[PDB]
């Protein structure tokens, strides 16, 4: 009742599924490869399971300065 | 008939749905990560 | 499609089973198919439990709720609850699975293929909910069937191998019950006991002789009531007291089932006789008493005098007095001093726990049992992490007593809600205002003002 | 002194309950 | 941090000889510890006797010392008190009391070595959490 | 016949407050519970709740205000034992061991169950549909969970909720310590029920108030535009539907008033049913989710989550609650 | 006719999703707040700000994921991506908690956009704007809790993190440190929320059980037509029912629905006032008379004193891990414990 095609008319049509049987698996595989190639760790800075601590440390790397925080995180990452 | 395709509704639906399917693929891949 | 839409039936799809109220054949199909579902779950769940069963590990550590029921009947277990043969479990599972196939065939046949109404096909199988004689006759048939089932439990206990007895001399063992308590004083004194602490009503039945005698009484009473309702019509007071309709009978059964669900919750939580701790794990009271016993044993081995040891508040650290004078375990487990278990009763004298038998007569099997029951208390998380809520993730344990009690409290409460729903609706439909207030004849408009 | 105040306020609330139930404006159906 | 072979290197005997566990051996030891011991030894503490625990220092001061693989395997075969003056197999699980502790029936020598290795490796991983109780949760 | 006249009076709809047979049970039990509650809240002596001879004062005369005052639950030494007045040797002993709590909660639970039955009964006498009592079953289930089912599962009426404000807060905090109720899905469904109930209450009220038909002038209150017993609807349902359908989209808005009011009934009632069931299922110690030490790094170090912070708070509550009552390492009940 | 008027015509066009002028503020800000939360809970850690894992990528589930607040050393920094902390680096911005301030600021402006949408749609449709007035209470809650409370405190660190278990931590923090249950403004908030839920349930059940029979269907939902003029339920019958059950009853439908507006909105506003007080640590922590009595009399115990002991336990056992910037080292002997346990 607003000049748009009904959703039931769209999702029951064959052209919709011709498009979306391509697009929906492509996006799902794109997200899968975004995680499984390890790119998400690089983009968001999230540690891998071997990257939380150094080999013989138990201290959590915590940011303690405001305007040198970027350098402090870089120093944390240099210590592996 | 003669319905359009690329409306405001289309844009809203896809701005919600495209990242949703991408994120679902990402989390499904996360389920197979070992320590 | 007969009565299969809202226009002809008056009921929407979400109340679609209410379309079956006056279709006796399809209603019979729904019931038989649902019975097939119940038997299917029994068989399939038994086979699932058996496929993952490790016989040396205790049953209550393995998330089992159906194998303990078979083991309590004496099938497949030896002394101390040790599993000696898993084949009876397999037989029970597969016979239920095959019987569920038969019941599913019958339910499907009567639901979609058989006659929609049974009244034209047979006066015997046809019924009308308003015919009170036919309703009492069907109730009588089912009462006779239930009485036969109770006598089947009696027959298992007395002739076909016996039942597991956790109170048997020398640990729990499979025992044939040869002298069931037929005295009506004992049986109906269980019926008249208080439900509160120290009394426990029928949950407190603590020997298999009382259980078997009670089932003898239950079977005979059910068979006699079945014959009574086959041969007799409802009296005038019964005819004036009840609503006589299908929804009304459903609501009566819903209230009865809600009460039975609450009782089963209390039975599995407190009773360690018909739910032996060898199979279901210790009860909560049992585990608290086990912790007190364990640390009494440990500190007595270190040289402490457990009778004269004084806790932080001045009460006895290990031993104190109940409000009626009995010598009981100290600490918070003072609330659980009515607990009775076969590992604890050898230390009890006439005045409660006895200091001399505590000092000299605690056996290694009792210390083992106390430690095991202390460390398998019915406490755990929804994701099955054993222990208190502050415990870390290493122990995968929730007691089957917890699962059974919680699930059946949920079911009993929802069936009380269903009883209220259907009893109110049956009353309103009998009086004729279940669809709403008549605009022309609104009753409140004919009533005087309150003020 | 504070106990008397609490009991007084509670008793005033109960009296208000009485008047709101039994001496209400009658709902006059029009 | 990773599960390096230096982490998985533990004393074998009291003399000073050491062994290096594989990651499969360590994970099987953790699984068997959770199967047979964790109900009373979760986190390295003892539920039914909290004054003793599975810390490496506590095992080292035991008689005979239990801070090596061979001592822990011997304890799993013949448990004693802390001073080694009395045998406690009737109340503690063991191979010699597998009839009264059924979860010890199918434990092989490799299973005992893996459990002992898990006990010795866990403090090196968890710090004061192992045997620390609820303070270190 | 005197019995026929009494039956006519009991079931009479002309009484200012309906009695009914459920009310024949309800009035004495609720009167007894109310009178004993007022007397105990003002003047009861301290109660040894934990059974360790450590009396807790909850009445106003013994040093409490409205916030801190409570009727203290009965002694842990009593447990689930029935403790009426005649079971005590004297009134001093009955007051010391928390007998008033058992009297009040038993009379209240019976009276509130009969209140539910009375709601059905009056709906039947007025020709109403009968399910207001079903809606009332949700707070009644909550009261049963905190006053009866949780003591039964834990084995003592001392673990029931105290009849006071600060006692209620003590109950909440100790419950979170022992059961981690915040991580329980049934309590989360209950929070969704009450938050959604408040949301949909504000929403329905604002949407009806927004679409009121102009019947009054600017000086008078708009409430005088409605007359009691009038036949026409006092607001434009279509205008409210048009507003709310443009606020989100057309198919998220109710155009059916009956479906909307069923939803208003159903959402908080089902949510509160689930949270009452959560309290009962945690009474049998099926606790909320335990994710302590769930996240582990490659070596094996514990990586803390917010669940570990919640666990630290729960541990603080656990080691401080009932500080003298525990003699043994595990708080098994 | 003027570009402004043509743009106004396009923005106010009837659609599946109404846009309006308020949509320019609402849809980008609301979309970015929701997308930032989903992105943070899916991919972004809290390892450098709190020492926690808080994303699905690290192994947390739906209950334990959060977009955590920035580190306490950030203070009340806006933490703009181009600001002096991140310096345009997206990875460092995520690692420093910039997603938290991103979500908080975009959510605040999205809430503004949604209330402006309520005003604009009410103006176009032709109804009174009471829905926007009712929505002022969630806005007050969000502003007091997520903005005013951390601004009164030392940093954004003590604001709630956007996550389920993180919000549970926030609740337990307010109990342990603020004694927030004792606060009368929180008590008024609880009364408003529970009374709103009660009113919702009771009004829905009352309407559904006083319906007029307007059809022959046993399911009564089809017996209502939206264009009908008559009331669908009996107000007189409902009034008599509640007058005889409860003693009092509504007799004015307009007053009933205004009361349904009034109760939860007023409750939420009272709780927001209390949260402002807690932003300044102006707590209702203790009653001085009870504490003087308990200090001088070692036999005087109430439930309030027991709650104070519980708060001491919460603070001492929670603070070293909940506030890692303080570098709290509480030895085992200083931790307050009861006997045993
Ligand atoms: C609206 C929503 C409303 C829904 C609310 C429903 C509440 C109903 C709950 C109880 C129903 C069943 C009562 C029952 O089985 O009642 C009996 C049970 C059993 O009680 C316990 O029973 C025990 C029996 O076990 C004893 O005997 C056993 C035998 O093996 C063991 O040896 C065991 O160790 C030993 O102690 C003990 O006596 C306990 O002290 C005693 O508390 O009581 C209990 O849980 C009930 C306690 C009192 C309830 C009375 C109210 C109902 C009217
Ligand atoms: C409802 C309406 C609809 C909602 C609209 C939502 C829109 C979003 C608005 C967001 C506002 C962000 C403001 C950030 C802020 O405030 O940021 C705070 C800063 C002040 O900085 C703080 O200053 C503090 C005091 O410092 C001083 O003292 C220290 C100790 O001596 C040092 O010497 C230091 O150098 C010195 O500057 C600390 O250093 C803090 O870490 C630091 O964050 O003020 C400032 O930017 C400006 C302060 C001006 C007032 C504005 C605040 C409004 C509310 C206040 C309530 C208080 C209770
Ligand atoms: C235990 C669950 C259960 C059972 C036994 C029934 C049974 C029945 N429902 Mg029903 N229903 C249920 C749940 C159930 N319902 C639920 C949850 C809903 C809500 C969605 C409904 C909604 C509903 C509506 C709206 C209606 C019914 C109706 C009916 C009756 C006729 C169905 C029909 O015409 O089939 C037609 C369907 C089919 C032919 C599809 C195939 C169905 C078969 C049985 C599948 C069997 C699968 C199984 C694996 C086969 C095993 C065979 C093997 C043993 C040999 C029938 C007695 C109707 C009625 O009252 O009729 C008057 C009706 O109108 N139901
Ligand atoms: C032996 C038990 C029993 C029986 C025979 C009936 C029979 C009936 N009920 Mg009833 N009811 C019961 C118990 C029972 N009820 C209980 C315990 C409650 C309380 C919750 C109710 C509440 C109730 C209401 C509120 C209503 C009925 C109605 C009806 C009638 C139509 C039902 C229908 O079509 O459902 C169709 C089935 C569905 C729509 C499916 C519902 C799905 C459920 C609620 C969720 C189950 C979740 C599951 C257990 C766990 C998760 C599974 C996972 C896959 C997600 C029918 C006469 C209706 C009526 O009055 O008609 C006259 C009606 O409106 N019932
Ligand atoms: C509650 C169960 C129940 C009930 C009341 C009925 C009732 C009926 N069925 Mg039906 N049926 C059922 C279950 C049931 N069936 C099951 C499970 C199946 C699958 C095997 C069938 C398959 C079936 C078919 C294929 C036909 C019927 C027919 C009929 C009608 C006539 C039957 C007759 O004259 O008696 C006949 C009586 C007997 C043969 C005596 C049988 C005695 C049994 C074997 C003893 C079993 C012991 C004990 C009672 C049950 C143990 C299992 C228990 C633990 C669950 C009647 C309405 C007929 C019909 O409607 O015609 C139009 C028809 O053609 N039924
Ligand atoms: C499934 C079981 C079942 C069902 C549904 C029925 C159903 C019925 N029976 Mg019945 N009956 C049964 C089994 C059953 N019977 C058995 C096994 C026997 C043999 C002992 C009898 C013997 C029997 C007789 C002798 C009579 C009935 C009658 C009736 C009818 C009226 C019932 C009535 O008002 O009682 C409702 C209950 C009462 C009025 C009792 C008062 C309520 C008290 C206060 C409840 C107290 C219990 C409380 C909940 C606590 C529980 C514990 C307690 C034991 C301490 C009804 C059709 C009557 C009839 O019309 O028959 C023709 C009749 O006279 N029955
Ligand atoms: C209309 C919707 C809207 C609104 C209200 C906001 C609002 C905000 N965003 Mg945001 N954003 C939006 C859409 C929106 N965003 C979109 C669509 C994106 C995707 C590209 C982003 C991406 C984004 C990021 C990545 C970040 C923000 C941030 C911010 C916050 C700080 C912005 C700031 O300081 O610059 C304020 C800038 C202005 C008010 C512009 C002023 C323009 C006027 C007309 C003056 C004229 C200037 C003149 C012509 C040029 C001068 C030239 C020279 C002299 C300099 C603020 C709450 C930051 C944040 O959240 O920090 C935590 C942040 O890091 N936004
Ligand atoms: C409908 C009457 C009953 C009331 C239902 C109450 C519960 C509904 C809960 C809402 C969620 C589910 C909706 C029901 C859905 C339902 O019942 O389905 C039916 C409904 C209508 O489908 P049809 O194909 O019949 O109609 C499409 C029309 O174009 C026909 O002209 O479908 C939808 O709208 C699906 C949702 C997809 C569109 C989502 C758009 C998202 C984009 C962003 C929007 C932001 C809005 C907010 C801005 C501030
Ligand atoms: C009516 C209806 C309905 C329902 C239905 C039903 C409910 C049915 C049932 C059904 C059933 C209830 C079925 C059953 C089946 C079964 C079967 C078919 C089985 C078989 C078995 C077997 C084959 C076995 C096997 C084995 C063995 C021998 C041993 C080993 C293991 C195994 C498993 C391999 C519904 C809802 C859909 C709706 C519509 C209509
Ligand atoms: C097995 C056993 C036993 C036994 C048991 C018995 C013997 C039982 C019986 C039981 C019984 C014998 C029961 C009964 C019940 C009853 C009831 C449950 C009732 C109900 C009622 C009602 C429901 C009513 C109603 C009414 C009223 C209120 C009024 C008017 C109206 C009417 C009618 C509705 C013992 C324990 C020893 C042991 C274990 C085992
Ligand atoms: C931050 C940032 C940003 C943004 C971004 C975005 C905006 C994103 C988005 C995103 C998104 C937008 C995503 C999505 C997601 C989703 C998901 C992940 C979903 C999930 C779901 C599920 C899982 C479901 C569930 C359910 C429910 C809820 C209930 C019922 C059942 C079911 C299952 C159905 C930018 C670059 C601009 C700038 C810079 C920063
Ligand atoms: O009392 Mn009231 O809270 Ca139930 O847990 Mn054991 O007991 Mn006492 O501690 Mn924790
Ligand atoms: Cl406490
Ligand atoms: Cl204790
Ligand atoms: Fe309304």
């Amino acid at each position: 009742t607003t000049g748009e095609r009904p959703f039931s008319d769209i999702i029951t049509s064959v052209r919709y599924w011709v498009i979306h049987s391509i697009t929906i698996p492509a996006l799902f595989i794109a997200g899968w490869l975004f995680v499984s190639t390890g790119l998400a760790y690089d983009v968001f800075g999230t540690p891998r399971p071997d990257s939380y601590y150094a080999q013989e440390q138990r201290s959590i790397p915590l940011v303690t300065d405001r305007f040198e925080a970027k350098q402090q995180v870089e120093t944390f990452l240099e210590q592996l | 008939v003669s319905y359009p395709i690329f409306t405001v509704r289309w844009v809203a639906v896809h701005t919600l749905a495209v990242p949703t399917i991408f994120f679902l693929g990402a989390i499904a891949a996360m389920q197979f990560i070992q320590r | 499609a007969t009565n299969r839409d809202q226009e002809s039936s008056g009921f929407a799809w979400w109340a679609g089973n209410a379309r079956l109220i006056n279709l006796s054949g399809k209603l019979l199909g729904a019931h038989v198919a649902h019975a097939g579902l119940i038997v299917f779950w029994a068989g399939a769940m038994t086979l699932f439990e058996l496929a993952h069963f490790i016989p040396e590990k205790p049953m209550y550590e393995q998330g089992l709720i159906l194998i303990p029921h078979i083991a309590t009947l004496g099938w497949g277990v030896g002394p101390g609850g040790e599993v000696v043969d898993t084949f009876p479990f397999f037989v029970v599972g597969v016979v239920h699975l095959i019987s569920s196939a038969v019941l599913g065939f019958g339910g499907v046949y009567h639901a979609i293929r058989g006659p929609e109404t049974l009244e034209e096909y047979s006066s015997f199988f046809g019924y009308d909910w308003k015919d009170k004689n036919k309703m009492t006759t069907i109730l009588g048939f089912h009462l006779i069937v239930l009485g036969i089932g109770a006598l089947l439990l009696v027959a298992k206990a007395m002739f076909f191998g016996g039942l597991y007895d956790t109170w048997a001399p020398g640990g729990g063992d499979v025992r044939v019950i040869t002298n069931p308590t037929l005295d009506p004083r004992v049986i109906f004194g269980y019926l008249l006991k208080s439900p509160f602490g120290g009394e426990g009503w029928i949950v407190s039945v603590n020997n298999l002789e009382d259980v078997v005698g009670g089932h003898i009484w239950i079977g005979l009473i059910c068979i006699a009531g079945g014959i009574w309702h086959i041969l007799t019509t409802p009296f005038g007071w019964a005819r004036r007291a009840f609503i006589w309709s299908g929804e009304a009978y459903l609501s009566y059964s819903l209230g009865a089932l809600s009460m039975m669900g609450f009782i089963a919750t209390c039975f599995v939580w407190f009773n360690n006789t018909v739910y032996p701790s060898e199979f279901y794990g210790p009860t909560g009271p049992e585990a608290s008493q086990a912790q007190a016993m364990t640390f009494l044993i440990r500190d007595q081995k270190l040289g402490a005098n457990v009778g004269s040891a004084q806790g932080p508040t001045g009460l006895g650290k290990y031993l104190m007095r109940s409000p009626t004078g009995e010598i009981i375990f100290g600490g918070e487990t003072m609330r659980f001093w009515d607990f009775r278990g076969p590992w604890l009763e050898p230390l009890r004298g006439p005045n409660g726990l006895d200091l001399n038998k505590i000092k000299n007569d605690i056996q290694p099997w009792q210390e083992r049992r106390a430690a095991e029951y202390m460390t398998h208390a019915p406490l755990g998380s929804l994701n099955s992490v054993g222990g208190v809520a502050t415990e870390i993730n290493s122990v995968n344990f929730v007691s089957p007593r917890s699962w059974l009690a919680t699930s059946h409290f949920v079911l009993a409460f929802f069936f009380l809600v269903g009883h209220l729903w259907h009893a109110g609706r049956a009353r309103a439909a009998a009086a004729g205002f279940e669809k709403g207030i008549d605009r022309e004849s609104e009753p409140v408009l004919s009533m005087p003002s309150l003020d | 002194m504070e106990t008397i105040t609490y009991v007084f306020i509670f008793a005033c609330i109960i009296a208000l309950f009485f008047f709101a139930i039994f001496f209400r404006e009658p709902p006059r159906i029009t | 941090a990773e599960l390096t072979p230096e982490v998985l290197t533990v004393p074998l005997n009291s003399e000073g000889k050491t062994i290096t566990l594989t990651e499969k051996q360590y994970l099987e030891g953790k699984r068997l510890f959770q199967y047979a011991c964790a109900s009373c030894h979760v986190g390295g503490i003892t539920k039914t006797n909290p004054s003793l625990d599975l810390r490496t220092e506590t095992l080292a001061l035991a008689t005979p010392p239990r801070d090596n693989i061979e001592g822990l395997v011997d304890y799993m075969k013949n448990p004693t008190t802390y001073d080694g003056e009395q045998e406690i197999a009737e109340v503690h699980p063991s191979l010699r009391s597998a009839d009264i502790f059924p979860k010890m029936r199918n434990l092989t020598e490799k299973d005992l070595v893996a459990i002992a290795g898990h006990i010795l490796v866990e403090p090196k991983i968890l710090g004061d959490k192992w045997g620390g109780g609820k303070v270190y949760y | 016949n005197l019995w026929e006249r009494f039956c006519n009076w009991v079931t009479s709809t002309d009484n200012r407050l309906y009695v009914g047979w459920f009310g024949v049970i309800m009035i004495p039990t609720l009167l007894a519970a109310t009178i004993c509650f007022v007397i105990a809240f003002i003047a009861a002596p301290p109660v040894d709740i934990d059974g360790i001879r450590e009396p807790v004062s909850g009445s106003l005369l013994y040093g409490n205000n409205i916030i801190t005052g409570a009727v203290v639950p009965s002694s842990n030494a009593i447990g689930l034992h029935f403790y009426p007045i005649w079971e005590a040797a004297s009134l001093d002993e009955w007051l010391y061991n928390g007998g008033p709590y058992q009297l009040i909660i038993f009379h209240f639970l019976l009276g509130a169950s009969c209140y539910m039955g009375r709601q059905w009964e009056l709906s039947y006498r007025l020709g109403m549909r009968p399910w207001i009592c079903v809606a009332y079953s949700a707070p009644l289930a909550s009261a049963f969970a905190v006053f009866l089912i949780y003591p039964i599962g834990q084995g003592s009426f001392s673990d029931g909720m105290p009849l006071g404000i600060s006692g209620t807060f003590n109950f909440m905090i100790v419950f979170q310590a022992e059961h981690n109720i915040l991580m329980h899905p049934f309590h989360q469904l209950g929070v969704a029920g009450v938050f959604g109930g408040a949301l949909f209450c504000a929403m329905h009220g604002s949407l009806v108030t927004s679409s009121l038909i102009r019947e009054t002038t600017e000086t008078e209150s708009a409430n005088y535009g409605y007359k009691f017993g009038q036949e026409e609807e006092t607001y434009n349902i279509v205008a409210a539907h048009g507003y709310f359908g443009r606020l989100i989209f057309q198919y998220a808005s109710f155009n059916n008033s009956r479906s909307l009011h069923f939803f208003l009934a159903a959402w908080p009632v089902v949510g509160v049913w689930f949270t009452a069931l959560g309290i009962s299922t945690m009474a049998f110690n099926l606790n909320g989710f335990n994710f302590n030490h769930s996240v582990i790094d490659a070596k094996g170090n514990v990586i803390n989550t917010w669940a570990d912070i919640i666990n630290r708070a729960n541990l603080g509550m656990e080691v401080m609650h009932e500080r003298n009552a525990h003699n043994f390492p595990l708080d098994l009940a | 006719r003027g570009w402004f008027d043509i743009l106004d015509d396009w923005l106010k066009r009837d659609r599946f999703v109404f846009v309006g002028w308020s949509g320019i503020l609402l849809f980008p800000c609301a979309y970015l707040a929701l997308g930032g939360w989903l992105t943070g809970t899916t991919f972004v850690t809290s390892w450098y700000t709190h020492g926690l894992a808080s994303s699905y990528l690290e192994g947390c589930n739906f209950l334990t994921v959060a977009v955590s607040t920035p580190a306490n050393s950030m203070g009340h920094s806006l933490l703009l991506l181009w600001g002096p902390e991140a310096q345009g680096d997206f990875t460092r911005w995520c690692q420093l908690g910039g997603l938290w301030t991103f979500i908080a600021l975009h959510g605040a402006f999205g809430l503004i956009g949604f209330m402006l949408r309520q005003f604009e749609i009410a103006r176009l449709v032709g109804v009174r704007p009471y829905n926007a007035i009712a929505f002022s209470a969630p806005i007050a809650v969000f502003v007091s809790v997520f903005l005013i409370y951390p601004l009164g405190q030392s940093s954004w660190f003590f604001a709630p993190s956007f996550g389920v278990a993180a919000i549970f931590r926030f609740l337990l923090f307010f109990q342990g440190f603020h004694n927030w249950t004792l606060n009368p403004f929180h008590m008024m908030g609880v009364a408003g929320v529970l009374g709103g839920a009660l009113l919702c349930a009771i009004h829905g059940a009352t309407v559904e059980n006083t319906l007029f029979q307007d059809g022959e269907g046993a399911s009564t939902f089809r017996a209502f037509n939206p264009t009908q003029a008559e009331e669908t339920y009996s107000m007189v019958t409902a009034n008599r029912f509640w007058s005889q059950i409860f003693g009092i009853a509504f007799s004015n439908k307009r007053w009933l629905h205004f009361f349904m507006l009034f109760v939860p909105v007023t409750g939420l506003w009272m709780s927001a006032i209390g949260v402002v007080g807690l932003a300044l640590n102006l707590r209702s922590y203790d009653f001085i008379s009870q504490e003087i009595r308990a200090a001088e009399d070692p036999e005087f115990e109430t439930f309030y004193t027991k709650n104070l002991l519980l708060n001491e336990g919460i603070r001492a056992w929670m603070a070293p891990q909940d506030q890692p910037h303080e570098n709290f080292v509480f030895p085992e002997e200083v931790l307050p414990r009861g006997n045993a346990l």
